[PDB]
DNA sequence: ATCACATATTGGA
DNA sequence: TCCAATATGTGATATAATATAGAT
């Protein structure tokens, strides 16, 4: 009950197995194994028998060195301003060589490096931090000290990396989103620190900015993630995890429909047929005593043109079903009540040119739409305790108008049939 | 038979359409557009443009086993020729560069890759665009804008006055145009070149006490610090058009000031070098390369396309003086009066050529410390035949037939566009009133034809219209204000 | 504001150069600015129809409108003299002729069918290039293939006259909806074409669906039809299953790829980058062998015939024919290599045109000139339909049936206009049929013209002083039967309400017409309708199931485009909106198991697929696991390198 | 007590027939009690509470669902600006993620 | 005509909001569409 | 994009029915299929017949148990109809060393001229 | 009976303002139900007839016209009595007063709105999502409206 | 590019 | 000396169907 977000220490997720050690992804004409689009890691784009689900997470290892994690940056950014003149590291040099700069208008705490603002991390917290503005956000460091420098780095899956190895006449090609090119850029980055002993002392001008880069580069890559694959329309949270493109679903024009009940609509050869069409096998593999790929070849050669033994096994699935092979008819905007009905299909058109949806007239001003040609969608429901579930969106609960407890004149006569019974009783 | 009348009557009827202007994609020729794009180039003092001109394509194939390949697509396609001279150090290389370009199909449409583009005319302002609070003239690259400010300065006398202080947003800094115009002339120089040497001067307080009173009468002064001050003639002050010149001097001049410091061009140039930098030691040198930069914001074509008086089109500062003298008037135009507009064809096919251009001089420019040689090379390096082509499909600057029927004349050929190259129009909620229609679009566009996609930005032109011969498809011979 | 005070109408009186879309619209001074931005839209989305025909009521600027958009007619500029003719098909063959005057040598093709974009194009007329034979002239103006937009005199007209009533037809319609007659419907008629690419590598081998024992055939051939809706099918070749899938190549198995289409074939071209020895062995693509001579032969004569007309240094060739000669030419050269994308391809790659008639059906889209839109509601028998059965006009039927609700809060009067002018025009033939003498005839037609239009008048009446009298009396009766041509210019000379209160004070015996079964005397008359591109076929989609994405969630496919499969196959989404709206409901577990079994999860999705497979067709209960969705881990991966983790309470 | 009176007001300004109970959810969803307990509605006096625009009120709620799947997801994510790591709360749209 | 929603409304309270009395008057506004179209065809309707 | 399920569901599902019909024709137990699976290993030949006998109804799925009762089925039907060599070659199993049989130019040549 | 050229060129800027107003409204209307819908998809209700709500808490209204007292329906408030007691809206012997009245937002229950705060509309509406119905009732002739 | 939000200077008081 | 105003800069974010394609 309830969802909480929580910090997460990648120390004890870390897997040996899943190690990138090559920056560059190409070797031999191939994708590496040991790159940024490893198929023995991640998978395979088209294989089935490499079965590596994309909640795979790959890492890279910056041992033994460290680095801010990028999450918390930005907050340590307001608890100590000009982090980034702290992390960075920059000496100047005399004619002759000795260090010149001076300190003359800096202060001794900016341009130390990275490795001493992790060794002097905690005087310079109580140093820069502001109780007024930030007491907050140094509670929340306090309390996630373990959290705030790590050394290794997580990198998704490469199925939600989009790579193509494509071929061209003057040359090939590489397709890749720039996160990849980021991540290649890390893993370089430790590999030429990592090849220099760390023991031996070596020039810090070779050594402190490539981590304040691989710093910004960290920063980048989580900025990346935020603003292209997981925000606005575009992104996974708005267009996945709440829609989603639906299987079983169908697009029609809709058409005036006469002498019908009101939830009950005819619906075209071809939707009905593509929509229901699994149970459709079902029935002829049972009736003509055959397989059922036997039944999908008789249902192709059916879905060509109008065949009679066809719509006779459709009639019978529209009386036989429990529920009635009912279905969800949409309108968007969908900005108002009645937009979605849950409706019954009663007639299978017998026309393979008619492709539109009878659909009664009294029901145009639930859904705010008209005949202008414009798209309904149509989604069927088929578990029948999903039917007495959806029921709450038949004609019949929407009849009661929400707003005074009376019945709701969307669903009373139209224009016309108003002139018409006005004609007949006035 | 009814046909014979309804034939009779259409052949008998009074009003007919243009039919020059039904063709008038026909008279757009490639190479006057192409080349001011090339004498840009010329800003490399070792390019010299020879010239461009189009590839004979009266070739002929003979039989061959050189086994060569042809794509199952079929475009139809012209080649053009450009040529260059580089001289480097007294060694001369002549360069010759093919770009295809579309060849015009029906009178009307292109044929590329299998798929039918059709050209789209452009609707733009001709000069002197208003916006708010500024002036714009638009160039090939870089557009030139002016900003207006409302700012106060009180008299000697202790009576404030509200006067217009207008600078320049060039290089991404709001900078005076008095500073460019004095790193360039000096501020004598200047104020001669405006023709204000007896109007405006700056004296010596001891020399103010030695003033008369009739002078005293006669002009205003405004005193820059308590040992130097300004005066400037009442007459002259009278007109709110010069005293915008009068504010931004008073903007210009500083607290810390020497009347040699005024008469010292360095200090203009030092000014304008720290307007763009802080480093004090190269701060010349900054200068004079943003000197150099606003000499080449101006192209030829623009001095072509503004009808003003040659006289003012000489040079960048020329421009920036018929503006700033006739600013108010400029500024107070109308910006969807179709005479203040033109339609364009070819000139934004050619754009992708410009970035590409323009991406290798400022590489050429910025060079540090290497052979000129070397870089004026790779300028003219991955010069392909089909980048303009490949270009101009990609960046969508083509429009596909997407065309129903066989009615072409309303759907394609007529069809005007806001939306393209150097854009004035945007899906931003502002740019509304550009949605909308003007009474000058009366008799020269169509009322209803706005598309329900992106109302406004589409539209199609009306066939009786008629653009004024040899004009540069100006709407209008004349704009709409005559300086009179 | 005060701006609009520079339009001073008295600069544009007797002048119609504001107008531009509008001009083909009847009494635009009527209508309002919303129906005519519809209407300029409208010529936009219009379709050529087989049956095109001048309006009655006219503008008279409509005949330049299609003299200057040259998409339908061809005409030969220069005076020309055909020095050849060559045949790549009975569809498709190629002039050349030369310039009398300037001497230069052109090009003409010719084809059935022009492809425009999608599934839209348009027939040809090519009836007087046909004609043509070698030598013949070609005069300065001379339409030589023409659209069905354009009759015999080339006068142009974007669609039919259809008799209409307002009428309200058992509700049918409602908002705005068209019931039509059958005999209506085939005057409604459009072209179909489509460019369909099928692509035979060495692996796969296409299937005898046209034909029988003896013959193989896998595509239709050039004057055959589209059976089955298939263009063909092909199968992918291998030695391991070679001895059983090869074995019934004449009959479709579940490997195979299909490729949908229907109409007429009209022109096959072929690209093959294989051996030419090796398809000579192939039995399979004998067909393909037999077409790549064909194509060679038409390349060979062209070269042969026109080698001394391009090869001549005295003498000027056009840049068309000149490409078209140095193609055929690599065509016929060694070592002619063929790319597609950029990319050396297998096997042949093989381009058919389809050509088909596609009536009316429901659903689709009909409308007038001014903006009145429609969507075709029922087309019924035409006897099922209003019809008058008092007075001279008995027998009459209504061609289309129009809502009239809303007629004049749509504020597009012109409708009606043209109606009633139509409708007394009928009135006025009827008049000038029962006179027996031709004097009588012409004098009614000038009075009923002077009434409304005078230049029209004047027009006429030179007209038939000019005419002989035989071609007078062939006037007077097509007069009489097909119609009157009525002019309404757009917005001067137009008729108002007083002009049509004269005409209807003057003609007292004129009243509406009592239609059987129907209580209102109502009027029927002609008007314009044009057929609009939005259509039933337009957007119909149905994906049970298809291709899934790399993420394993649901995703379109181009194959649609490609035409491998018959309906679009797109998937639905299910919007933010969407999910409040069915929140309504409060069984989010239902929700959830929907989107889950549909999109999310694999698992759900093949029990749901195996549940309604196999089972009780009609009671389908289903159990559904309660394993992660695959959303739920990508969601977890992103959080995961972001460095949080949400972990329920 | 005066928003309540304005948007009925205005209601009837604009002609929108809709009942009042209806207005005072969508009222009392933008309010956000400063001991954040229903409860103390039971006390004598009115507890401490602030009213909030419709964009702020989930931001600021106590909800991880309805805030991250709405808008400003960055700075949720990167900043407590919005206290996202205290929420708690439970919604229906949990089930979705 | 503006009184027949309030019958229905009754109708609504009189039998307790039973699920029956709702598809009675989605029966009763089906029938009476139909008959509406049958006066409206029979009766004509036109604008001119 | 990769492959669609519902078509191999459908196979699948259809090899299935397959695999009962075979276990109630002939009342099989998973004693009896462990009797004739017994110390089995896959072999080529023998998936390669069970496809050609199975070539019209469906497709031969990945599971090596499916396969076995495919044989077990095959084997009974076949030993129903006269012929009676091939179910004993599916019942016995192959040698690793496949040794492949050296053309026999009478033998070709007679079933060449065979009229079958 | 006709137009003129300036008549015109009025109607066709007329014209094109409606198809500017359509084109923006296209892109408000979701935005707005969106923001309304996620805030009140939340909103429930229990079976409880008293909450506990002090009768002091319940806010007040004026019932300063006809339309005022028409919002309210299937609603209580308090007599001089010191009992609960329904509104009928038919009365007007409550125009020109100020009325407090058990609200919504003043319910003291956090598992759910109860009965009274609600309202009798209750039982009608316990079907579906309530916090939907209002947004949809709000969010539909304001958007038609515009 | 519109709206919000937050700093940086600066003329002003 | 301070400060509120101005100004600059930062940051989120955006409809609806749809034609593709940088030396030896
Ligand atoms: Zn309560």
């Amino acid at each position: 009950m309830g969802k909480k977000l929580s910090l997460i220490d990648f120390n004890e997720i870390y897997n040996e197995e899943n190690l990138i050690t090559r920056a560059n992804p190409i070797e031999n004409h191939e994708f590496s194994d040991d790159g940024i689009y490893s198929e023995r890691i991640f998978g395979s784009y088209n294989e089935d028998d490499d079965d590596k689900d994309i909640d795979t997470i790959g890492w890279i290892n910056i041992e033994p060195y460290y680095i801010i994690n990028p999450i918390l940056f930005t907050i340590i950014k307001k608890c100590i301003p000009s982090i980034n003149k702290i992390i960075n590291y920059q000496q100047s040099i005399d004619q002759n060589g000795e260090n010149i700069d001076l300190t003359e208008e800096i202060g001794e705490d900016d341009y130390i490096g990275l490795v001493k603002f992790k060794d002097n991390f905690d005087d310079l917290l109580e140093k820069y931090t502001d109780k007024k503005k930030y007491q907050k956000e140094y509670d929340f460091l306090i309390e996630n000290h373990d959290k705030i420098f790590i050394n290794k780095l997580p990198v998704f899956s490469h199925k939600l990396r989009p790579a193509t190895l494509l071929t061209g006449s003057k040359g090939k090609v590489l397709a890749f989103d720039e996160i990849n090119n980021y991540y290649n850029f890390v893993i370089e980055y430790i590999n030429q620190i990592n090849e220099g002993v760390v023991s031996d002392d070596s020039i810090d001008l070779l050594l402190l900015p490539l981590l304040y880069n691989m710093q910004f580069y960290a920063n980048n890559i989580l900025t990346r993630i935020i603003s292209e694959y997981l925000r606005g329309k575009k992104g996974f949270l708005r267009k996945n995890i709440m829609g989603s493109r639906i299987n079983f679903s169908a697009r029609n024009v809709i058409t005036p429909l006469i002498g019908h009940p009101i939830d009950e609509v005819a619906m075209p050869y071809k939707t009905f047929a593509e929509l229901y069409k699994f149970q459709l096998i079902n029935l002829i593999s049972k009736v003509k005593g055959i397989n059922y790929n036997e039944a999908l070849k008789f249902w192709e050669k059916g879905i060509l043109g109008f065949n009679q033994e066809l719509y006779n096994y459709m009639e019978e699935l529209i009386t036989k079903t429990k529920g009635g092979c009912t279905f969800l008819l949409n309108r968007n905007p969908t900005i108002s009540i009645g937009s979605i009905l849950y409706l019954k299909i009663g007639l299978i058109k017998k026309d393979y040119k008619d492709l539109t949806l009878g659909i009664s007239n009294n029901l145009l001003s639930a859904l705010s739409g008209d005949y202008d040609g414009d798209v309904l969608n149509i989604i069927p429901v088929f578990d029948n305790k999903m039917k007495e579930h959806f029921s709450l969106l038949s004609p019949q609960n929407f009849l009661v108008d929400r707003n005074n407890g009376r019945f709701n004149g969307d669903f009373d006569l139209q224009k016309d049939q108003i002139l018409g019974i006005f004609i007949l009783n006035n | 038979m009814i046909s014979n009348f309804r034939k009779f009557h259409g052949n008998k009827n009074q009003e007919k359409f243009n039919e020059n202007l039904i063709l008038n994609k026909e008279n757009e020729s490639i190479l006057n557009y192409l080349d001011p794009i090339c004498k840009t180039l010329e800003i490399i003092p070792e390019i010299t443009y020879l010239g461009s001109s189009v590839e004979p394509i009266n070739k002929v194939y003979k039989f061959n086993k050189e086994e060569k390949t042809s794509d199952i697509e079929r475009s139809e396609l012209q080649l053009i020729k450009m040529s260059f001279l580089i001289e480097k150090d007294d060694k001369k290389e002549e360069i010759n560069k093919f770009i295809y370009f579309p060849k015009l199909i029906d009178s009307q449409y292109f044929i590329i890759n299998g798929n039918r583009y059709y050209p789209i005319y452009q609707l733009l302002d001709s000069g002197t665009y208003r916006t708010n609070k500024a002036l714009t003239l638009k160039t090939l690259l870089m557009p030139i804008v002016l900003r207006e400010k409302k700012e106060t300065f009180d008299d000697i006398n202790g009576e404030t006055h509200t006067m217009l202080n207008v600078d320049l947003d060039l290089f991404k800094s709001k900078v005076p145009f008095l500073i460019y115009f004095f790193s360039k002339f000096g501020f004598e120089g200047t104020l001669e070149y405006f023709g204000l040497q007896d109007l405006i001067h700056v004296l010596m307080k001891e020399d103010l006490d030695q003033l008369d009173e009739d002078e005293i009468n006669d002009n205003v002064i405004f005193m820059i610090t308590k040992n130097i001050s300004l005066v400037v003639d009442k007459n002259f002050f009278s007109n709110k058009n010069n005293q915008i010149i009068i504010a931004t001097l008073l903007n210009c001049f500083n607290t810390r000031i020497k009347i040699d410091k005024i008469y010292e061009k360095d200090y203009w140039v030092k000014k304008l070098g720290g307007y763009f930098t802080t480093n004090n030691s190269n701060k010349q040198e900054k200068g004079e390369g943003i000197i150099l930069s606003f000499e080449r914001i101006l192209d030829e074509w623009t001095k072509k396309i503004l009808r003003t008086e040659e006289k003012n089109k000489e040079d960048i500062y020329s421009v920036v003086r018929w503006m700033i003298n006739n600013y108010l008037a400029l500024v107070k135009q109308d910006n969807m009066n179709l005479a203040n507009k033109r339609i364009r064809l070819y000139e934004y096919l050619l754009h992708p050529l410009l970035i590409k251009f323009s991406k290798g001089t400022y590489r050429v420019l910025n060079n540090r410390n290497s052979n000129k040689f070397e870089k004026i090379k790779t300028i003219f390096s991955n010069i392909q035949e089909g980048f303009l082509v490949k270009k101009i499909i990609n960046n969508e600057l083509l429009r596909y037939d997407n065309s129903v029927n066989s009615i072409s004349l309303f759907t394609l050929i007529l069809r005007y566009t806001q939306s393209g190259p150097q854009s004035p129009f945007s899906s931003n909620s502002t740019n509304n009133k550009l949605r909308g229609l003007h009474p000058s679009y009366l008799g020269r566009l169509g009322l209803t034809s706005t598309s329900a996609g992106d109302p406004g930005a589409s539209g199609s032109l009306t066939p009786f219209l008629e653009l004024p011969e040899n004009s540069y498809m100006h709407f209008t011979e004349e704009p709409e204000i005559n300086l009179n | 504001m005060d701006d609009i005070s520079v339009i001073k109408n008295e600069d544009y009186e007797g002048s119609h150069r504001f107008l531009a879309e509008e001009l083909l619209m009847p009494n635009a001074n009527k209508t309002d600015g919303n129906r005519s931005t519809m209407f300029c839209s409208h010529l936009a989305q219009a379709v050529t129809l087989q049956k095109a025909e001048p309006p009655l009521v006219y503008t008279n600027f409509e005949n330049q409108v299609g003299k200057y958009s040259t998409a339908g007619y061809r005409k030969a500029n220069s005076n020309y003299k055909v020095i050849e003719k060559i045949y790549k098909n009975d569809y498709n063959y190629v002039l050349i002729v030369q310039d009398q005057e300037t001497g230069e040598y052109t090009l003409f093709e010719r084809a059935e069918c022009e492809f425009l974009t999608e599934h839209y194009g348009f027939q040809w007329d090519n009836d007087k290039i046909d004609s043509l034979k070698k030598d013949d002239t070609i005069e300065k103006d001379t339409v030589l293939y023409k659209n069905t937009c354009y009759d015999e005199n080339m006068n142009f007209g974007y669609g039919v006259n259809l008799n209409a009533a307002y009428f309200s037809y058992k509700n049918e319609t409602l908002e705005d909806a068209i019931v039509i007659s059958e005999s209506a419907a085939k005057k409604l008629g459009t072209f179909s074409v489509n460019k369909v690419k099928v692509s035979v590598n060495t692996n796969d081998i296409l299937l005898n669906l046209y034909g029988d024992n003896e013959n193989y055939k896998g595509f239709p051939d050039i004057g055959e039809h589209i059976k089955n809706q298939i263009i063909a099918s092909r199968r992918r070749f291998d030695y391991n299953t070679a001895l059983y899938e090869l074995k019934n190549l004449n009959e479709m198995r579940d490997s195979d790829t299909p490729f949908f289409a229907d109409g007429k074939i009209v022109d096959i071209e072929i690209f093959s980058n294989v051996p030419e020895e090796e398809l000579k062995v192939q039995k399979y693509n004998e067909q393909v062998l037999y077409y790549i001579n064909k194509q060679k032969e038409f390349s060979n004569n062209v070269y042969q015939k026109l080698k001394k007309i391009v090869e001549g240094k005295d003498n000027n060739v056009s840049d068309k024919l000149l490409h078209f000669y140095n193609n055929c030419k690599m065509r016929i050269d060694e070592n002619i290599s063929y790319t597609y994308q950029n990319s050396k391809f297998s096997g042949f790659i093989m381009e058919f045109t389809i050509l088909e008639e596609e009536p009316l059906n429901k659903g689709s889209k009909i409308t007038g000139r001014y903006g009145n839109k429609g969507v075709i509601s029922k087309i019924l028998p035409d006897d099922q339909m209003p019809t008058v059965a008092e007075g001279r006009f008995k027998g009459l039927k209504a061609d289309i049936c129009l809502n009239p609700l809303g007629v004049f809060n749509r504020l597009n009067p012109s409708q009606l206009i043209e109606q009633e002018l139509n409708w007394i025009a009928k009135f006025i033939r009827k008049d000038m049929e029962e006179a027996g003498s031709n004097e009588e005839k012409v004098s009614i037609l000038l009075d009923f013209l002077n009434r409304v239009n005078k230049e029209e008048t004047e027009l006429m009446e030179e007209f038939i002083n000019s005419l002989n009298k035989t071609e007078l009396e062939e006037f007077l009766n097509d007069i009489i039967e097909n119609g009157i041509p009525i002019c309404q210019k757009p917005f001067f000379g137009n008729i108002g309400l007083d002009e049509l209160w004269e005409l209807y004070n003057h003609y007292d015996h004129i009243d509406y017409f009592k239609c059987e079964g129907i209580s209102t005397p109502l009027i029927i008359g002609e008007i314009y309708m044009v057929r609009l591109k939005h259509e039933p076929h337009s957007k119909f989609s149905a994906r049970s199931t298809s291709f899934m994405n790399l993420r394993g969630l649901p995703a379109k496919s181009k194959n649609f485009k490609e035409h491998k499969d018959l309906y679009s196959k797109t998937p639905v989404r299910i919007g933010n909106m969407e999910i409040s709206n069915l929140s309504l409901t409060n069984e989010m577990g239902s929700i959830m198991d929907m989107l889950n079994s549909y999109s999310n999860n694999e698992t759900n999705r093949r029990e749901l697929i195996m549940q309604l497979l196999t089972g009780n067709p009609f009671d389908t209960n289903i159990d559904l696991s309660d394993v992660e969705s695959g959303t739920s881990k990508i969601l977890k991966s992103l959080f995961t390198c972001l460095g949080l983790s949400i972990d329920d309470v | 007590n005066e928003v309540v009176n304005y948007f009925i007001y205005l209601l009837n300004e604009s002609g929108i027939n809709i009942q009042s109970v209806h207005s005072e959810l969508i009222i009392r969803e933008m309010m956000k009690l400063d001991d954040s307990d229903r409860t103390q509605f039971k006390n004598d006096k009115m507890p401490d509470y602030e009213i909030f625009r419709i964009t702020d009120a989930n931001l600021k709620g106590d909800s991880l669902s309805r805030s991250l799947l709405f808008e400003q997801v960055k700075k949720q994510l990167t900043t407590l600006d919005y206290d996202t790591f205290n929420k708690t709360k439970s919604s229906i749209l949990d089930k979705l993620l | 005509l503006k009184e027949y929603q309030n019958y229905y409304t009754t109708l609504l309270e009189h039998f307790g909001y039973s699920n029956e009395i709702k598809s009675i008057i989605k029966d009763v506004i089906s029938e009476l569409a139909i008959f509406s179209g049958d006066i409206n065809v029979t009766f004509g309707n036109t604008v001119s | 994009l990769r492959n669609d399920q519902g078509n191999s569901i459908i196979n699948e599902c259809s090899i299935k029915q397959e695999i009962a019909k075979i276990k109630k024709k002939y009342n099989v137990t998973d004693e009896v299929m462990k009797e004739f699976i017994n110390g089995r290993e896959l072999n080529s030949i023998q998936i390669y017949l069970v496809k050609i006998y199975y070539s019209n109804k469906f497709k031969v799925n990945s599971n090596k148990n499916d396969i076995f009762y495919l044989l077990y089925g095959m084997t009974r039907e076949l030993g129903e109809m006269n012929f009676s060599i091939i179910p004993e070659i599916l019942s016995c199993a192959i040698a690793p060393n496949v040794r492949k049989m050296n053309n026999r130019k009478k033998l070709v040549d007679k079933i060449i001229h065979s009229d079958k | 009976r006709g137009l003129d050229v300036r008549s015109f060129y009025i109607n066709a800027l007329g014209a094109r303002k409606a198809l500017i107003t359509n084109y923006q409204q296209v892109r408000n209307s979701g935005y707005l139900t969106r923001k309304i819908s996620m805030l009140l998809m939340d909103t429930k209700l229990i079976d409880l007839d008293d909450c506990g709500s002090h009768e002091n808490n319940y806010l007040s209204i004026n019932v300063e016209n006809k339309d005022v007292l028409k919002r309210f329906s299937k609603r209580s408030y308090l007599n001089n009595n010191g009992e609960l007691v329904e509104i009928d809206i038919n009365d007007e012997s409550l125009i020109g007063q100020v009325i407090k009245i058990p609200s919504p937002t003043t319910c003291a229950s956090n598992e759910g709105v109860c009965r009274k705060c609600y309202g009798k509309l209750f039982d009608i509406n316990k079907d579906l999502n309530i916090g939907m119905i209002a947004v949809l009732l709000l969010t539909d002739p304001l958007t038609q409206r515009l």
